[PDB]
RNA sequence: UUGACCUCAAAUCAGGUAGGAGUACCCGCUGAACUUAAGCAUAUCAAUAAGCGGAGGAAAAGAAACCAACCGGGAUUGCCUUAGUAACGGCGAGUGAAGCGGCAAAAGCUCAAAUUUGAAAUCUGGUACCUUCGGUGCCCGAGUUGUAAUUUGGAGAGGGCA
RNA sequence: UCUUUGUAAAGUGCCUUCGAAGAGUCGAGUUGUUUGGGAAUGCAGCUCUAAGUGGGUGGUAAAUUCCAUCUAAAGCUAAAU
RNA sequence: UGACAUUGUGAAGAGACAUAGAGGGCUACCUUUAUAGUUUCU
């Protein structure tokens, strides 16, 4: 991670002494909590599932993975979106099976 | 702890148990007034993370207010105009549904200061909006420093003039480089920047 | 209309500019307001030095690289590196940015350095004292003033071994715009056995 | 039903919270210790009172600290307790759908409570609050799986059921 | 034969509050055309005038879902500059910011989301007393569908040392 | 000035666990308006509509071996103007 | 006029995706069978 102390190139900068700053709390945003992941479970349990992921389950289990992530790219935002959704509901779909 | 779970259940709106809700609730909010007292927030969560607190001086407002585009008030079709100020129908109004819910709450309870607002239903012909609002003059606000910063005049309607969440969200009151043109004010930024500063020992 | 040979100006004076005409008049009087209200602010605050005491940071970008200044306030690592908490840093007068990262440890020592110097250079009357008064000063950044640090001695020996300087420019430049490529090149050699 | 709403209420009554005349008659008493004896305020036995409000209710059934928990059915957004079932079947503490939020505000000294629970019970009527959770099990902790795939609703008007009573007549008269 | 809750009412009920004025400046909505383009329709004028709603001594904005790409700065607002520039534009007429840099001024923060559960610890009002911008007895009410203390991301949360 | 409501509120050289953080909202499309913002700067209407090392941004539209930087959809705040 | 939303609950026929059997001397648009990703109107 130390620049190569000339002006151009891939690392170019001044070779200086890093320090590696404490992380800020901030940055913990994304990460999961026992207590969100508790109330989440407790909800998605007594709430159940939408249209379309009713019918993303069934596209994944009869037309494919790519049909869906079509789907659920057009239901929900983007890709990146379709992507976890389509992911979600194969999770769904597999403790289904499981149990 | 029941708020994390009302949240959170609130946020599968196409859930069986929220569309139930929402059919029942909206028949009954369409058969009520376009503007009436309610007795308590329908989310509970919702109005405290806004702000809301239940005590004496907060007060709760539901409101409907009409969808869709605003159309231009004005036939006889003779503007004179150009055919860029032609149009008529697909034109968009630049304050949100809830901006008018709330300024229409505030102008009849024109006696509290409206503090929040929020969404709680919609269908074709309308949006349900629920407004908390403030009494300045109870003294359980006026005392107990925790509100009663709404109780000095420099807050009086600031639905009217754009304070409230959505008003700043309309008026474009951002930080970042994608709101150059509303940081401080739209108007403000334009009279500074085609102001024409002249200091004496000319530059 | 257009005419002879002149440059091509562009004079934005098609709207209603009269409307919005600032002429400073005021310059004068507002430069006396500024030190009346100076003036006053130090009589109000009558032992204290009339603005806090601001850290040595680095300017930002490329063409500011090169020198140093005064940031808005000290951070919370360099403060307990100080020795003091941040609300007791505020009260006594130090800026305190939370915001503000120190990865450097030259601008680190600097802060810190700043820092101790303020803690000697200061006394904090007690709550319940006679309140020896010191002939109050007026600016802790002219009694701390930001001062660049010295990179090099004025002279020193020659030590060339024969790469000119440019040819590592070159170079170096050339491997930036070209890894993609050998990266892909490896990659391609990898997998198609 | 009733007799058994009966039971559980009677037992909760007896498990009712603190009046305001008991709270400042206890809070002299223990000014009096403290000044007298100067006892670290703790002369005053351990309460054994019912815990309501929802909040408090639903982060005792979160500990799994509550031995009983009754649920109103009158709340106006049903959204407020409607997840209480399923908290209390993942956590394993029986619960009991009763009938009036104002029995609960009145065993609660309130208008309205919404929620009621027991968390420590005393060993005179332990049994009795076993066998009280034994049919409230019964019930409701078992059948939940039952009661969660069960559709409710879909009742017709008096003279829609008639009217379809007489076509179905009509039609299997042949 | 009775007492509650929920919601919705009534009263010349107890006490309050809102409207109107002014509008130079301020916060928004709405919104033209004359004009320029040597015509003219996009553009320009102009996100202006007129119209409408709403404040204060200032208003607004304000302690980053920022700027950056650096050895990184660090709420907001103004001035100098960036700069008539990057960009937009029948790429025509025209229009056109922002980061950095110097300075003026500088100030920070708090709610929701946590069980006080060995004690709604909170608060309006009525009636008494007094040192009355209020403070104390008591009473009713609000409030557990959540009022206090506690924490606000910079952090912060059943304990123990020199 | 009458005096402290004599168990009144605040930090590390060692952490037993954690760390709740705003939803018809981000975001996507489309329409109109607006911006210097240009495969779309902000705003608004309609349709769809989320997630937790997630979400936004990184000024050219589209999987990524890695980055960087903040923490939205709640709120108050003098001075320079 | 169409699509989507408002918008929620049940009924016969028309297109592919026959893995196969009715036709005319290295072979034409071609009526028709299991209808367990699908169709809107009469």
């Amino acid at each position: 991670t130390v620049k190569t102390g000339i002006a151009i190139g891939l690392n170019k900068g001044k070779k200086v002494t890093s320090m590696t700053p404490a992380p800020k709390i901030s940055y913990k945003k994304g990460a999961a909590s026992n207590r969100t992941k508790f109330v989440r479970s407790l909800v998605r349990e007594i709430a159940g599932l939408s249209p379309y992921e009713r019918r993303l389950i069934d596209l994944i289990r009869n037309s494919g993975e790519k049909r869906a992530r079509k789907v659920a790219k057009k239901r929900l935002g983007s890709f990146t979106r379709a992507k976890a959704k389509v992911e979600e509901m194969n999770n769904i779909i597999a403790a289904s099976r499981r149990h | 702890g029941a708020y994390k779970y009302l949240e959170e259940l609130q946020r599968k709106k196409q859930s069986d148990v929220l569309r139930f809700l929402q059919r029942v609730r909206v028949w009954e909010y369409r058969q009520k007034n376009v503007i009436h007292r309610a007795a308590r927030p329908t989310r509970p969560d919702k109005a405290r993370r806004l702000g809301y607190k239940a005590k004496q001086g907060f007060v709760i407002y539901r409101v409907r207010v009409r969808r869709g585009n605003r159309k231009r008030p004005v036939p006889k079709g003779a503007t004179y105009g150009k055919p860029t100020n032609q149009g008529v129908n697909e034109l968009k109004y630049q304050r949100s549904l809830r901006a008018t819910a709330e300024e229409r709450v505030g102008r009849r309870a024109a006696n509290l200061r409206v503090l929040n607002s929020y969404w709680v239903n919609q269908d074709s012909t309308y949006k349900y909006f629920e407004v908390i609002l403030v009494d300045p003059q109870h003294k359980a606000i006026r005392r107990d420093a925790r509100y009663n910063w709404i109780c000095d005049p420099v807050h009086k309607h600031r639905e009217a003039r754009g304070l409230t969440a959505t008003g700043k969200k309309s008026r474009g009151i951002n930080k970042g480089h994608k709101f150059n043109n509303t940081k401080a004010g739209r108007r403000k930024t334009w009279k500074r920047q085609n102001t024409l500063s002249l200091w004496r020992y000319r530059k | 209309a257009i005419s002879k040979n002149l440059p091509i100006l562009k004079n934005h004076f098609r709207k209603h500019w009269q409307e919005r005409v600032k002429v400073h008049f005021d310059q004068a009087g507002k430069k006396v307001s500024r030190r009346n209200a100076r003036a006053t602010r130090a009589a109000k605050i009558a032992p204290r030095p009339l603005d806090l005491l601001r850290p040595v940071v680095r300017a930002p970008t490329v063409k500011y690289n090169r020198k140093v200044r005064a940031g808005r306030g000290f951070t919370l690592a360099e403060v307990k590196a100080a020795g003091l908490t941040a609300a007791y840093a505020r009260t006594i007068g130090i800026a305190v940015d939370h915001r503000r990262q120190n990865r450097n440890q030259e601008i680190f020592d600097a802060n810190v350095q700043r820092l101790k110097e303020y803690q000697s250079k200061i006394i904090v009357f007690p709550r319940n004292g006679k309140a020896p008064e010191a002939e109050q000063v007026l600016s802790a950044a002219a009694t701390f003033p930001i001062a660049q640090p010295a990179t090099d001695v004025e002279a020193r020996a020659v030590q060339d071994n024969g790469e000119s300087a440019f040819r590592t420019l070159r170079l170096a430049r050339s491997e930036k715009k070209f890894r993609g490529i050998r990266e892909k090149r490896a990659r391609e050699k990898a997998e198609a056995e | 039903d009733r007799n058994t709403a009966a039971e559980t209420f009677k037992l909760f009554n007896k498990y009712r919270p603190e009046t305001a005349a008991e709270k400042k008659e206890r809070l002299t008493k223990e000014a009096a210790a403290v000044a007298e004896g100067k006892s670290k305020q703790d002369a005053s036995p351990k309460p054994y009172a019912v815990k309501y409000g929802l909040n408090h209710v639903v982060a005792l059934i979160e500990n799994k600290k509550a031995k009983l928990v009754l649920i109103a059915n009158d709340v106006d957004p049903i959204e407020l307790v409607v997840f209480l079932p399923a908290l209390c079947k993942k956590m394993g503490v029986p619960y009991a759908i009763v009938k009036g939020k104002a029995r609960l505000g009145t065993l609660v000294n309130q208008k309205t409570s919404a929620v009621a629970a027991l968390t420590e019970v005393r060993a005179e009527d332990e049994a009795a609050l076993a066998k009280l959770v034994s049919t409230i099990d019964a019930n409701f902790a078992d059948k939940y799986d039952e009661v969660k795939k069960h559709w409710g609703g879909g009742i017709l008007g008096n003279k829609a059921q008639a009217k379809m009573d007489k076509r179905a007549k009509n039609s299997d008269s042949a």
